[PDB]
C-alpha cells in the first residue's frame, strides 16, 4: 500500500512522516474513493472477463488445449482458468491498495519456479495476462482503462 | 508491515474471495478517516518535542524518584534513554495511527520488549504511566476525534507492556 | 607512508544492472597504508585495472611514525 | 530469510544479489556522485 | 520541488514516472496560481507578520529581550526580526515550490550548529515560527492557511 | 538537482529578494509548459521500449561493424550493455524535459562519462550517433511540439559526448 | 560431515590404534557399495526435476488443501518454498546416500528444522508427507537395490521430523 | 577511572598493559592521597561554594532568573543550585577516579537532550560552570586550584 | 567494567550521598595496594608465556588422559584451543587483579563459559585444574605478597567454573 | 603523525647510531617548554568553543558580506561550514602546539586546502583573516608565552593559506 | 576424504555432484584396494621408520638431542619419537582417505600454536617429516611411493 | 611517543585531549630527566650490556651454538650480538619516548614472521632479552633499573 511504504520508508530512516509523504497519502486516499469503484466494477464482471479471455486465449494459442497440451481435458482448463481467476483478483487487490504490491506478494514472487514445477508455459500465462488486460479494458472506461493496465502490464512484465 | 488496506486483502485472500459489500465497506471506513489520520499525524510530528517534554514533566512530577538517585532515569546518560524511549513510541504510535492498524507496534516495538525491560530494570508500571501522559497530551493536540484514534494505540503499547 | 591516492576501473563481468553504477566502476578514494594491499588485491580479484597510486598524508620511507 | 524465501544462499548460492523484492527490508545505497 | 522528488524517486528506483506521480505533477502544475497568489498575499504582509510574532515571542519570553539575553537591544531585536524575515521568505519559496525542499537546503540543515555560535535559543525560534504560523494563518482562507501551516509547522518542528 | 523552479528559488535566495513579478513570469510559464511536459513524459515511457528498439537497430544498421565480431557491441553481455546506456540516456533525457533544466543531465549522466568510456574503449561518436537516433524517434513519435523541447536535451547530452 | 571412511578414521583415532584388518574390512564393504552408490546418485541428478515433479504432484493430489486459499503452499512464493525445500531433502539424501552416513542429515538438514517449521507454521506431517512421495517417485527410477538403500535416508528424514 | 581506562584500552587490543599505561598508573596511585585530600577540601565547603556559584552565576546572567526565564522563582532556583550540587559532586568522583569518566557517564552523555528536554539553556550551565570552578579554585591552593581547574574546564567545555 | 574506584563511585552515586570518611579509607586501601598491584601486573605480563607453559605441562603430567587420544585436548585445534583460553584466563585475572575487582572476570568471561563448555563437551573439574595450575604456578613468579592479591581472582574463576 | 621524540627517534634509526649529546640537548628543549604546552592545550580545550564563538563573530562584524545573502557564509549549511572550519583549524593547531611539530598541519589541514577553496569559492583571504582572528582571541587568554606558541602554528596556518 | 570433499564443493554451489566428480568418486573407489595395501605397507614397517626417521633427524640436527635442546633425555626423545608416530598414523589416515582431510583435521590445524606451547622448533619438525617421507619412500615402490610422498610433502609445508 | 597516543586517541573522537590525557602526558614530561639519564646510561655501557647478554645467552642455552644450531659459527654468532645491539637501541628508545611504539614498529611489527624467515627461535630470542635485562638491571640504580625492566619486559612478550 501507499500507507505502508511511506511508514515503512519513515520508520527505515527513525523519523516522522515528512509533509512530502503526508501529501503523497493524501492524495491516496483522496483517490481511493474511485480507485473502489473501478476495483468493484472489474469485479461485477469477472465472469464475462474469465470467460472471454479464455475463449481468446485458446483460440490464439490452441495446442495448450489440444491432446499433450498443458491445458487439455475438462480438470486442467478448469485449473487454466482458475489461475486467470486468480489473478484477476490480484489486479483488483492492486487496485484497492493503490500499487502492485499485493500482488508481486501473492502471485509474482516465485511464479516461475512454480509455473516450472507446473510445466505451465511462461508465454502462453503472458499472452493470457495481455488477453485479460484487452477484455478488462475494453469493457470499462477509458479513463480507468489506463490504471487498470498499469497493473496488468505489471504482471504481463513479471511473468515475461 | 499491514494496515487496513493490507489487512482487508489478506483476510479475503485467505478465504479465496474477491471484494464483496462488507469488505468495500471497510475500504470505505478506512478511506473516510484518511484526512483526519494525516491531520493528526502532521500536528504530531510538529509537535513530537513538546508532547516528550509534558509527558515526561508530568511522570517525573507523580514519580519523582525516578530521575533522583537510585531511580532508574537517576543519569544524564539514563534520562536520555528515558526520553528516547518515550519518543519511540510516541512515532509508532503514529505509524500505527496513520496505518490503520497496530502491526506495526507488534513487530517493531513491543516484540520482546516486556522481557527485554526485565532485563534491564527499567519499571513496566512507570513506562505505562509515560505512555498514557503521552496519551493525555497528545490528545489536547490532535483534537477529540483523532484524539480517540491516539487512544487505542497508545492503550496497545500500554496492554503490550502491562 | 599513510594515505594512497588509488585510482582504478572495475568493469562489470558477472552480471547487467540497470541502476546507476557509473561511480563504481571508475573511481578515485584515499585508503590507508593497512587497508591497501587488501584493497589492491580486492580490486586485481574484481577484474579491475589500477590506473595510478600516489602517497598522500604520509612520508615514504619513514622508519617511526606511522 | 528476511526476504523472499527461495533467496536463501543455502538452496540459491547467488540469492544475495537478487533481486529486492517488497518482502526484504529498506536499502540504502549511495550513488550520489562519489567525489 | 514536487518535479524534483517525483524524479529522484523514480531515479533511485531506476525506472520512469508512473502514472501516479504523473497525475502528481498534473496537480501541482495545475495549482501554480494559487501557490502565487499565495506567495503574494504573505508577501505583502512581510512587516506586519514579522512585528507581530516577535511581538507575541517577546511576550511569552521576556527574558529574552532582558538585559543579559540573546535579543537585548535594539540591534539585536532587528537581527531577530531579519531572521524571521528569512524564514518567512523560505516558507514562500516552499509554498511556491510545492515542498519544503528550499525550506531544509537554505535554512534547517546545521541550524542547530549556526545558533549554537549564536547562542541563539532554539525554544525562542520555535516560539516566534509557531506566532508567525498563527499570523499567516489568519490572512488567508482555510484551503490556503492549511498547506501554509504544513510549512510553517514542519519548519517548527524542525528547528524542535 | 536543479529544476525550472529551483532555479528561480536560487536566483532569488541569492539576491536575497522575495518573489516579484517577473518571477512569476518565469513560474508561470514553466506551469504552463507542464501540461506538455508530463503529456509527453507519459508518452515516451509508454513507448521506451520501441525508441530503445529502432533507434539502436538503425544505429547498427549504420555501423553493422559494432555487432560483429571484433566489435565493442560483440557480445551478449556488451549488446546487453549498449542497450542499456541508450536506456540510461532515454530516461535521463526524460527526466530532464520533465524538470525542465540540465543539470541533472551533468550530475548524473555526463559526470566523468567521457573518461569513462575512453579507458573501457567505448565508442564516444557511435553513441553520439545513437543518441541522434534516439532524438529522431523520439522527434517522430512524441509530435513536433514535445520534440523541440527533447531535442535541447538530447543535443545537450550528445554535446556533452562530443 | 562424515563418509564411512571418516568415521572408520575417526574410531581409529580416538582409540590411538593402526588400522587392523577389521578396518580394511568395513573400507572395503564401502567400496564394495561405491559403485551402486554412484548410479543411484547419478540416476538422482539427472532425473531430480523430475522426482521433484511427481512428489509434488502426489502430495498436493492428496492433500488439495496445501495449495489451495488457506493452505500452507497457497501463494507462488509459498509453492516456490515448498519445491525448494523438496529439492533439499532430496539433494541432501543424495548425498547421506553417497556418503554411506546419515550424519550430513543431522548435521545440516535436521538440526533446528522442527523450530524453524514451527516458526513458521510449515505442517510438519505434510512435509513427511513429501518426503515418502519422493521416496516412492526415487525407488523406480533408481531400481530395488538402489531404492532400499535411499529408503534409509528418506526414513531417517521422516523419523527426524515426525 | 585511569586504572578502568586502561585496562578497557588494553582489551581492545587483546594484550597485557604497556609500560607507558602502569607508569601511568603508578603516577596515579602515587598521586591518590593528594587527590583525597582535594576532595575533602571541596567536599566539606560545599553549601558555601553552591551559593556563591549561584549568585555569580545570577549577577552575571540576570536573564535566567527574569521573568520569563528558565530559573525564575525560587523552585526552579533551588533545582538550578541542586543541578549544580550534582555537577560538584561529579567533579570530586572525578578528582578520586583520576580521570573524568565518572563525570562523563553520570553527567555529560545525553546531558544536551536532558537539557532539551527542559529547555535549560547550555550557555548557562556553562556559565554556572566557570562560576563553580572560580569559587571552588579560590578555595584551594595552586596545586590544587589547578587539578580541579582541568575537570573544571572539561565540564564546562562538554556543556558547551 | 569496575574497578574498586568506580565501585565506590557507583555506591555514592546511587547513594545520591557524599563521600565520607568510609569511602575515603576505601580509596587508601586501593591506592595503597596499587603498587604491589603494578608491579605484579608487569611480572605477570613479562611470563605469561612461561606461565601457560608450565601450567599446561602440569596440568597434562597430573592429567595425562587429555593429551592422549580420546582427550578432550588431543589433536593441534584442541590442544591449542586448552592453550587459548588458558592464556584467556590469565589475562583477564591480571586485569581483574590490577583493577581491584572482578567484575570484569563475570562479564568478559564467566557469563556463559559453563554452558560453553557443556555444549563443547569440555571437562569443567580439569578446567578448573588447569586455573589452580595457573595459580599456583604465577605464585611463584610473583612472589608470596602479590601471590596472596591475585589468589582470590584465581580462585573466583574456579569457583564461576564449578 | 610524528612529534620531536619520534622525529630523532626517526634521525637516529635511519642513520642507525645511537644518541649523541645533541639530540638529549634537543630532548632537554622539548620537555622544557612541553609543561607550558600541556596548560596551553589545558586552557584552550575548555575555551575552545567560545574563541571560535566570538572568532566567527568578528570575522562576520569585518565582513557581513559573508554572512549577508550572495555570501558564502549565507546559509545554516555553510555557515555550519565554516564554523566547522574555524573549530578544525583551532583544533589541529593545538594538536601541532602540543606535539611541538608542525608536520601535522601539512598532512592533514594544508594538504590541497588551497585549491579546495578556490573550487568551491571560499575565500582564502577572508579565512585567513578568521585565522588571525582565532590567534589572537586565543592569545588573548592563554597567555603571552602560550600566546607565541600558539601564533606561531596559526600563522603557519595562515602562510599555508596565503 | 575424496567423498566428503566432492560433497562438500558440490553443497558450496547447492547443486548434485557433476559427472566429473561422479566418475573422481568412481576412480578413488576402484582403486580402494591398492590404497589399503599401501596402507599396510606403512603399518607393518612401525619401527623401521620410526627409528630411521629419528635417527636422520638426530644426524641433521643433532641440537635437539644436545642439552638445551628440546628433545634432550630419554623422555623427551621418547616424546618425539611418539610424535613422529603420531603423523605416521595421520599419513596412513590420509592415505585410506584418499585425501590429506585427516592429517589437517587432527594434527595442522593450531599445531603452530602447540609447538610453541612446548618450544617444538618447526624446522625439526619438518626435517623430521623429510626423514620420515625419505624412509617411507623407501619402503614403497614406484606409484604408491609416489602418493605417500605426495601426503609427507603436504604435511612437511603445512608445518613449515 | 605518549604525546602522538594521546593526540591520536583525542583525534579519534575528533576532540581535545582530555584532563587524564593531559595528565599522562604532563607526567611524562616531567620525569624527562630520569629517563633521559636511563639512556644516557644504557647508551653509555652498550658493548659491556651486550657481551655479558651474549654470554648468559649462551651459557643458559648452548643449544644455540653448538654445530647445527642458528647461532653456530662466528659469522652467526655475531648476528646474534648484532641484534641484540639493534634491541637495546630501541629499549633506548623506548624509554626516551615514554612508549613503546618506537619498539613496536621498529623491531616487533613483523618480528615472529622475520625470524621465522632467518630459522631464529623465538625462545632464544626471550632469553636474549631476558639476559639483557638482567645485566642492564644490575647496573642501573634501584629506581631506573624498575623503568629500563619494564620496557625490557615488553620486548619479551612480544617477542614470544
Ligand atoms: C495466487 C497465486 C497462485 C497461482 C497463480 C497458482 C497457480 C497453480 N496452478 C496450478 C495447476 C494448473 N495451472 C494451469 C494453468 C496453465 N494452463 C495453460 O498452460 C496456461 C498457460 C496456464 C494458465 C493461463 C494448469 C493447466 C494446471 C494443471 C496442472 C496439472 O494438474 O497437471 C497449481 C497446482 C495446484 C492446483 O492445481 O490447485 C497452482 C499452485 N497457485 C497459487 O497459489
Ligand atoms: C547527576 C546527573 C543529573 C543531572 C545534572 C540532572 C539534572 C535535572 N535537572 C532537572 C530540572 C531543572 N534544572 C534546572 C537548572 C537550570 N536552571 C537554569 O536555567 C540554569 C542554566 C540551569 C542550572 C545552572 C532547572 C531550573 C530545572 C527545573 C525545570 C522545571 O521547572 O521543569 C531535572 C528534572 C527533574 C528534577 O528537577 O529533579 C533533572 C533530571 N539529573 C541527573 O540525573
Ligand atoms: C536564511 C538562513 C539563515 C539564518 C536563519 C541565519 C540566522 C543568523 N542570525 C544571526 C544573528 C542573530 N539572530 C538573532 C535572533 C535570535 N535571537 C533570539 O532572541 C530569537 C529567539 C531569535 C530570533 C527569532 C539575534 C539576537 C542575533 C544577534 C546575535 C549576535 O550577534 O551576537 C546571524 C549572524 C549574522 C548577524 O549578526 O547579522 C545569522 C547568520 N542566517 C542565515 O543565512
Ligand atoms: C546512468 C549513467 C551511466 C552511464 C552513461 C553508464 C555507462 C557505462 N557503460 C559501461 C559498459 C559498456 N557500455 C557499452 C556501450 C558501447 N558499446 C558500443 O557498442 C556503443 C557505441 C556503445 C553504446 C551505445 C558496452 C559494450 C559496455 C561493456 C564494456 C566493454 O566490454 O567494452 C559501464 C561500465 C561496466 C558496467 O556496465 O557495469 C558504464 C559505467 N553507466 C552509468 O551508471
Ligand atoms: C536443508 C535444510 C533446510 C531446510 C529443510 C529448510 C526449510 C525452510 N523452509 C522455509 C520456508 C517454507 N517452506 C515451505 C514448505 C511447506 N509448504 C507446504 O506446506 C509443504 C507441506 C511444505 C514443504 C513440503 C513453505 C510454504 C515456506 C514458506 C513459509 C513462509 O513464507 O511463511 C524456510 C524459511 C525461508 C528461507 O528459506 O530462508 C526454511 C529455512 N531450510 C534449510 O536450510
Ligand atoms: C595427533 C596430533 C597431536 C600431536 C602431533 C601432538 C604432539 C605433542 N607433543 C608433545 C610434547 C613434545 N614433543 C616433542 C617433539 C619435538 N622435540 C624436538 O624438538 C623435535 C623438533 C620435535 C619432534 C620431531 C618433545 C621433545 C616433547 C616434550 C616437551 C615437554 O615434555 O615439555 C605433547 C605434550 C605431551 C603431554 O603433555 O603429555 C603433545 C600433545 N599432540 C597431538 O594431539
Ligand atoms: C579536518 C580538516 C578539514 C579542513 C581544513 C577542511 C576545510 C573544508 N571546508 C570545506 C567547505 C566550506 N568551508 C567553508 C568556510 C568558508 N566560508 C566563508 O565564508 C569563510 C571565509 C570561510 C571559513 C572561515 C564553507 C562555507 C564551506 C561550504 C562550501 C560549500 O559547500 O559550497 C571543505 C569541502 C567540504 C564541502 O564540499 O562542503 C573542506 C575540505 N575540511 C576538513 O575536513
Amino acid at each position: 500500500s501507499v500507507v505502508t511504504k511511506a511508514i515503512v520508508s519513515a520508520d527505515a530512516e527513525a523519523r516522522y512522516l515528512s509533509p512530502g509523504e503526508l501529501d503523497r497519502i493524501r492524495g491516496f486516499v483522496s483517490s481511493g474513493e474511485r480507485r473502489l469503484r473501478v476495483a468493484q466494477t472489474l469485479t461485477e464482471s469477472r465472469e464475462r472477463i474469465i470467460k472471454q479471455a479464455g475463449d481468446q486465449l485458446f483460440q490464439k494459442r490452441p495446442d495448450l488445449v489440444s491432446p499433450g497440451g498443458n491445458a487439455y481435458g475438462a480438470e486442467r482448463t478448469a485449473s487454466c482458468l482458475r489461475d486467470l481467476d486468480y489473478y484477476l483478483r490480484l489486479v483488483t487487490f492492486g487496485i484497492v491498495a493503490g500499487d502492485v504490491t499485493p500482488i508481486e506478494e501473492i502471485g509474482v514472487i516465485g511464479v516461475k519456479e512454480m509455473y516450472r514445477n507446473l510445466e505451465v508455459p511462461l508465454p502462453g500465462m503472458v499472452e493470457a495476462v495481455k488477453a485479460m488486460k484487452s477484455v478488462a479494458t475494453g469493457l470499462l472506461s477509458g479513463d480507468d482503462s489506463a490504471e487498470v493496465g498499469y497493473y496488468f502490464d505489471y504482471l504481463a512484465g513479471a511473468l515475461a | 508491515m499491514q494496515d487496513a488496506i493490507t489487512s482487508v486483502i489478506n483476510t479475503y485472500d485467505v478465504q479465496g474471495k474477491y471484494f464483496d459489500t462488507s469488505a468495500f465497506d471497510k475500504l470505505k471506513a478506512y478511506y473516510a478517516t484518511g484526512e483526519l489520520r494525516v491531520r493528526a499525524a502532521g500536528t504530531i510530528s510538529a509537535n513530537a518535542a513538546t508532547i516528550i517534554k509534558e509527558a515526561s514533566a508530568k511522570l517525573f512530577s507523580n514519580q519523582p524518584d525516578l530521575v533522583r538517585p537510585g531511580g532508574n532515569a537517576y543519569t544524564t546518560r539514563r534520562y536520555a534513554a528515558c526520553v528516547r524511549d518515550m519518543d519511540y513510541f510516541l512515532r509508532y504510535a503514529t505509524y500505527a495511527m496513520l496505518a490503520g492498524d497496530t502491526s506495526i507496534l507488534d513487530e517493531r516495538v513491543l516484540n520482546g520488549l516486556k522481557e527485554t525491560y526485565n532485563s534491564l530494570g527499567v519499571p513496566i508500571s512507570s513506562t505505562v504511566q509515560g505512555i498514557q501522559a503521552m496519551k493525555e497530551v497528545t490528545g489536547s493536540l490532535v483534537g477529540s476525534g483523532a484524539a480517540k484514534e491516539m487512544g487505542v494505540y497508545f492503550d496497545y503499547l500500554s496492554s503490550g507492556l502491562s | 607512508t599513510r594515505l594512497f591516492k588509488v585510482t582504478a576501473l572495475i568493469p562489470s563481468y558477472k552480471k547487467v544492472r540497470g541502476g546507476r553504477e557509473l561511480q563504481n566502476t571508475y573511481f578515485t578514494k584515499l585508503v590507508e597504508y593497512d587497508r591497501w594491499f587488501a584493497e589492491q588485491q580486492r580490486i586485481q580479484k574484481q577484474g579491475g585495472k589500477i590506473l595510478s597510486v600516489k602517497m598522500v598524508a604520509g612520508k615514504p620511507g619513514l622508519n617511526t611514525g606511522v | 530469510r528476511s526476504g523472499n524465501p527461495i533467496t536463501n544462499e543455502r538452496g540459491n548460492p547467488a540469492g544475495g544479489i537478487s533481486d529486492k523484492t517488497s518482502l526484504s527490508p529498506q536499502i540504502f545505497k549511495l550513488t550520489q556522485d562519489n567525489r
